[PDB]
RNA sequence: UUAAUUGCGAUAACGAACGAGACCUUAACCUACUAAAUAGUGGUGCUAGCAUUUGCUGGUUAUCCACUUCUUAGAGGGACUAUCGGUUUCAAGCCGAUGGAAGUUUGAGGCAAUAACAGGUCUGUGAUGCCCUUAGACGUUCUGGGCCGCACGCGCGCUACACUGACGGAGCCAGCGAGUCUAACCUUGGCCGAGAGGUCUUGGUAAUCUUGUGAAACUCCGUCGUGCUGGGGAUAGAGCAUUGUAAUUAUUGCUCUUCAACGAGGAAUUCCUAGUAAGCGCAAGUCAUCAGCUUGCGUUGAUUACGUCCCUGCCCUUUGUACACAC
């Protein structure tokens, strides 16, 4: 019966479910520690929520996120958005607003899609070409 | 639509009988690269590579003219000796610098 | 620290199986220039005869050279699988053969002549010098003669 | 903390296992795994040779723990690569079943994995015990 | 090469047959209050500063 | 006596009508039940060319079947299988009653 | 562009010439008012008419 | 038992067959429409024509 | 400083980067300036970003591409020649290695060196095509500074990749060397030679 | 002024009608109503290990409780360019900033007006007029060939011309869909096999089993090295099986072996403005067997345009015609 919040995270096709709840600072993703997400380069991208505002907010709660769908970079963007939205959900549900508003302002100042799902989605393709807009080669004579 | 001028049998045969290019080959001659680490290629490596501020496989093959394979064990030996300090480690590229007296 | 300097053990040119093979390359891939032997067979022979897979070709000693030589000469008595021969179930003899640099061309000419003599369709096509295996020559093949 | 393979780095786990069974030498090598291709899409036989079978066994022993139950067909599907069918484009081709089956029989004999219902196989009690035990040393090795 | 940094205030319009050249009226901050008409190849908006090599090179409508 | 009624058809409005009528009929008395579960829509695609022969542009269409499935579960004594069996079937709508 | 179609223009002027006491300067309330009174088949159509009437109210105030 | 998609396809083919064969047969009567309502027990097929005395 | 190691073990460099600005974890985003003010408002130095791989819609508007990070612009521009499409992780890894070269040689901030080279090899005067009407005659036209940035970055990318083509030297090291030469003003850089040639063409057809 | 005969306007015109528009589908948003063991989520039991602590990773329907945030619609709401600063006969409309899931009619499709083509089709139609034949028939059927045949010339595409690479290991994530009851389909698990595959079994008429289709492009470790080399396996010889009554002109797959041209492609020419191009793979179509094709889907995902009629073309008005099958 411990208070908790849940949210979603999507980039283009990946859904990440979050279970942000009070804890001692558990941070692992998919049951695996945050140090293992996949890129060894974009590793800092999922860290940015940890660093933009500070680890004190993460100290009093914990995040359990399960992501499914998409692939690789879409995956990591999905967990990034999911953890950001879960933290902000616990912020506006069980946390003082004076920190939540400043946190949201900093998040939006850094990048808009932290709390907003990306609007770019795949579109149907058309006949006469491999791609949606690129048509097949047509030669005269 | 004007009719197509059908070629005669002999004309078609002559046109198809004819049915031969070349290559510029502007690349320079192959660079003779050593495949065995000899004593003379050992002593120069031990002597002069502390001078370079930037050490890498490409630099080593370009200047000391040894095989790229032997280059890797050479850098490993230098790393074990501590004469160079690494900066970034990767399978496709290794970044080493001279061991300066500072830091 | 694995740095070695021999005063001299490297042979510039070796004479395995009537071919002029140079050095400066790995011994595992040195047996690719011999006709009838490729990369996989070379690696298989190297790992079967424990010839230090990660080693160059020129500075190869004569004992292991002779070992490589006789394992070219015959693979059968050394429990090699029958899957690795180019003349499986030979027509003339019946024992699987692995005809080699001086033998692959002779055997190819031999069965080509057999097909020509039996007046086979494949033999007559090969004699004509043309596609023999279900190939559309309407648009394929222009720089031949 | 708990120190489990889910909390263990994948490559560190693989190297630690490749050291561990290579050192102990109790895996039942079938003896024929030295020249096979392990896939029709592959081009070269194994290069490591000595540690190849042990690397494969470590990988699978990781895989059954990560999943619930995984069969030889699923393992073949995941191991198989894209075959260069000459001028024709690439396509996904399943790996070799015999070597993988010998690997699963090897863990069956050793005691890492046992039989499981609903198809596939599931990690054994001793298998999970050793999987979580090796995590300890492979963590304080880098700690 | 004597350069002159000059900031634009009014794009006249797109000139040229292919429409790759845009006319603009531009002046320079250093000793301002005198302006010249220049032609820009790339996309130019207001309050954009450009490096002119030339000073007495009043241009003309392109074709 | 577990009675399940599976409803299948293209007409979504007709399916909603039948499902609502069945839900009201089962709500009559008590007959505890679960309401409408929404299965994913099974769009069936058939790709054809406009021109019967080879002349013309390479025009294609994808004709679509839009079938809907909505099954309702019921659990009660032998009364329910006689007071629900009455058939409210309309054109285009298919029902299947399965026991146990 | 965003040029209003003559049909929505006629609907908007008919609304303006008849329901001035009903029409207000707030978009949502007069959109609901159009929902009640004007029998429009499609939500996008009636919403476009409501927006046009709001613009006309702002202009002719 | 036939799958749901194939059963619906077969029902559509049934309707098309009935429509075509009625357009072929009920010519002089001006066949206008058919309803193929199905009830598991008894299937009912209703017909509309302008001279139903000739249908009967 | 915050030494908090809450629950899951987290490397100290993470808190080190969290303390100050994004820093790229190695390269101080501050202490980076720009050249003459004509090139400002198109090479930003006031928006630190952790990783040089993003998914922004920089092409939605005319000047949304101007707000794209300069190092991100280099990462994107390196991604061409067909088969090298995608693999932005590989691209940004190559740029990270390039920044390593830039720090190793003539020690300076890699972003500052990149900005200096971008400003240095900027075509300040380019010709345009004009309809012949009897004879093909060109005309000399000034260029936008965003256009100058585009030409500069394209020149570096193509010149470095062509130098690295069919060569033992890696793309990262070759492009870092080309960047260092362009920043230093040496005439050996392909971008510098092409910029000088375009300048001479434009001055000739005055 | 608009993409629009789209509107404001003026005005021998008025009322109008088709089209565009309008309309429908799909792609995103909903902590809002309905929920759902053919999807789950959190807790309660058995419960494996580590920790020993309270906790972590898990599995397990007749072991239960709560819920729909995530998975799916049903009915609905929402974006109408809303607010602001402007520009604007200052009317339509247009330019920038804000909130914003969504601001070029939000993106893309479906339908798509009059009139015409001597455009394609009697080789889709038991829909066909006329002409030809009707009993060694141009009907049907059987056997073998043929559509693949080879001096060559062209158009759609695939593979590469290597280090941003090639090869071997490992981490390795999706969507569209499809599937057999008297036909024999997807196949799961075990076993026998390098592999191709074979056998014994498992589930499925379908969110329930294939399937989370654990796909590739990717990422990280190693080998190679600027050599037509470890890129290329095109052309070829031998053997092993599957599909097929019937594989010879090899259907196809599998193992070895030969490793040819290609070192960036001139005259000229094709597609494209953002989940776009491009790179990569997957499902389906024909299918006893056979994708380098097509129809759709998914993954990584640039740069450059925010303009024009200079080339190729299109719409309206004026003018000239000796054009009318109309240059």
């Amino acid at each position: 019966a411990v208070p908790s919040v849940q949210t979603f995270g999507k980039k283009k096709s990946a859904t990440a479910v979050a279970h942000v709840k009070a804890g001692k600072g558990l941070i692992k993703v998919n049951g695996s520690p945050i140090t293992l997400v996949e890129p060894e380069i974009l590793r800092f991208k999922v860290y940015e929520p940890l660093l933009l505002v500070g680890l004190d907010k993460f100290s009093n709660i914990d995040i359990r996120v399960r992501v499914t769908g998409g692939g690789h970079v879409s995956q990591v963007y999905a967990i990034r958005q999911a953890i950001a939205k879960g933290l902000v959900a616990y912020h506006q549900k069980y946390v003082d607003e004076q920190s939540k508003n400043e946190l949201k302002k900093a998040f939006t100042s850094y990048d808009r899609t932290l709390l907003i799902a990306d609007s770019r989605r795949p579109e149907p393709k058309k006949f006469g070409g491999k791609g949606a807009r690129s048509r097949f080669q047509k030669s005269y004579r | 639509m004007p009719p197509k001028q059908q070629l005669s049998k002999a004309a078609k045969a002559a046109a198809a009988l004819a049915g031969k290019k070349w290559s510029k080959k502007s690349m320079k001659d192959r660079a003779q690269h050593a495949v065995i680490l000899d004593q003379e290629k050992y002593d120069r490596i031990l002597k002069e590579v502390p001078t370079y501020r930037y050490v890498s496989v490409s630099v080593l093959v370009d200047r000391l003219k040894i095989g790229g394979s032997l280059a890797r064990i050479a850098l490993r030996h230098l790393e074990k000796e501590g004469i160079i300090k690494p900066i970034s480690k990767h399978s496709k590229q290794a970044i080493y610098t001279r061991a300066t007296a500072s830091e | 620290s694995l740095v070695v300097q021999e005063q001299g053990s490297f042979q510039h040119i070796l004479r395995l199986l009537n071919t002029n093979v140079d050095g400066n390359i790995k011994i595992v891939y040195a047996l690719t220039t011999i006709k009838g032997v490729g990369r996989r067979y070379s690696n298989l022979v190297c790992k079967k005869a424990d010839v230090d897979l990660h080693k160059r070709a020129g500075e190869l000693t004569q004992e292991e050279l002779e070992r490589i030589v006789q394992i070219m000469q015959n693979p059968t008595h050394y429990k090699i699988p029958a899957w690795f021969l180019n003349r499986q179930n030979d027509i003339t003899d019946g024992k699987d053969y692995h005809t080699l640099a001086n033998n692959v061309e002779s055997k190819l000419r031999d069965d080509l002549e057999r097909l020509k003599k039996i007046r086979a369709h494949r033999g007559i096509r090969h004699f004509w010098g043309l596609r023999v295996r279900g190939q559309h020559t309407k648009t394929t093949g222009r720089r031949r003669a | 903390p708990g120190v489990s393979v889910r909390d263990v780095a994948a490559q560190d786990f693989i190297n630690a296992y490749a050291s561990f069974l290579q050192r102990q030498g109790k895996l039942e090598v079938p003896g024929y795994v030295d020249i096979v291709k392990t896939s029709s899409g592959n081009e070269m036989p194994p290069q490591d040779a000595e540690g190849w079978f042990y690397k494969r066994a470590a990988s699978v022993a990781r895989h059954i723990y990560m999943r619930k139950q995984v069969g030889v067909g699923k393992l073949n599907k995941l191991y198989g690569g894209a075959k260069s069918r000459g001028v024709r484009p690439y396509k996904h081709i399943d790996a070799s079943g015999s070597i993988n089956r010998k690997v699963l029989q090897a863990l069956e004999k050793i005691g890492i994995v046992e039989i499981s219902p609903k198809g596939g196989r599931r990690i054994s009690e001793n298998g999970q015990r050793d999987l979580d035990r090796i995590a300890a040393q492979t963590l304080e090795e880098d700690e | 090469t004597p350069v002159t940094l000059a900031k634009v205030i009014k794009v006249l319009g797109r000139t040229g047959s292919r429409g790759g050249v845009t006319q603009v009226r531009v002046e320079f901050l250093e000793d301002t209050s005198r302006t010249i008409v220049r032609n820009v190849k790339g996309p130019v908006r207001e309050n954009d500063i450009l490096v002119l090599m030339e000073s007495e090179r009043e241009a003309r409508r392109l074709r | 006596i577990k009675i399940r009624i599976t409803l299948t058809s293209t007409k979504v409005k007709q399916l909603e009508n039948v499902s609502s009528n069945i839900v009201k009929n089962a709500e009559q008395h008590n007959l505890v039940k679960k309401g409408p579960v929404r299965l994913p829509t099974k769009v069936l695609k058939i790709s054809t060319r406009k021109t019967p022969n080879g002349e013309g542009s390479k025009t294609w269409e994808t004709y679509e079947m839009r079938i809907h499935k909505r099954y309702i579960d019921l659990e009660a004594p032998v009364q329910i299988v006689k007071r629900i069996t009455q058939i409210t079937i309309e054109p285009g709508v298919d029902v299947e009653v399965v026991v146990a | 562009g965003r040029v209003r179609t003559k049909t929505v223009k006629r609907a908007s002027k008919a609304l303006i010439e008849r329901y001035y006491p009903k029409l207000t300067l707030d978009f949502q309330t007069n959109k609901r008012l159009c929902d009640e009174i004007a029998t429009i088949q499609s939500k996008r159509l009636r919403n476009k008419i409501a927006g046009y009437t709001t613009h006309l109210m702002k202009r002719i105030q | 038992l036939i799958s749901k998609k194939r059963k619906l396809v077969a029902d559509g083919v049934f309707y098309a067959e009935l429509n075509e064969f009625f357009t072929r047969e009920l010519a002089e009567e001006g066949y206008s429409g058919v309803e193929v309502r199905v009830t598991p027990t008894k299937t009912e097929v209703i017909i509309r024509a302008t001279r139903t005395q000739d249908v009967l | 400083f915050t030494p908090v190691v809450l629950a899951t073990p987290i490397p100290e460099e993470v808190q080190q980067a969290q303390t100050e600005i994004k820093l790229f974890n190695k390269w101080s985003f501050e202490e980076v300036e720009v050249k003459d003010a004509s090139l400002v408002d198109y090479v930003q130095v006031r928006q630190p970003i952790f990783v040089a791989h993003t998914a922004g819609r920089y092409a939605n508007k005319r000047f949304r591409k101007a707000q794209c990070p300069i190092i991100e612009r280099l990462t994107n521009s390196l991604m061409m020649n067909g088969r090298n499409n995608g693999k932005k992780l590989k691209a940004v890894r190559i740029i990270k290695h390039t920044l390593d070269i830039i720090n190793v040689l003539t020690d300076q901030n890699p972003i500052q060196v990149v900005v200096d080279a971008i400003t240095n090899t900027g075509p300040r005067e380019d010709t345009t095509r004009v309809g012949g009407g009897g004879a093909a005659r060109r005309q000399a036209v000034d260029v936008s500074p965003l256009r100058r940035v585009n030409q500069a970055i394209a020149l570096l990318t193509i010149g470095a990749r062509e130098a690295a083509f069919r060569n033992i030297k890696t793309i990262a090291e070759t492009l870092a060397e080309e960047l260092i030469n362009a920043a230093k003003g040496s005439s050996t850089s392909y971008a510098i030679k092409k910029k000088d040639e375009l300048e001479r063409v434009a001055k000739s057809n005055r």
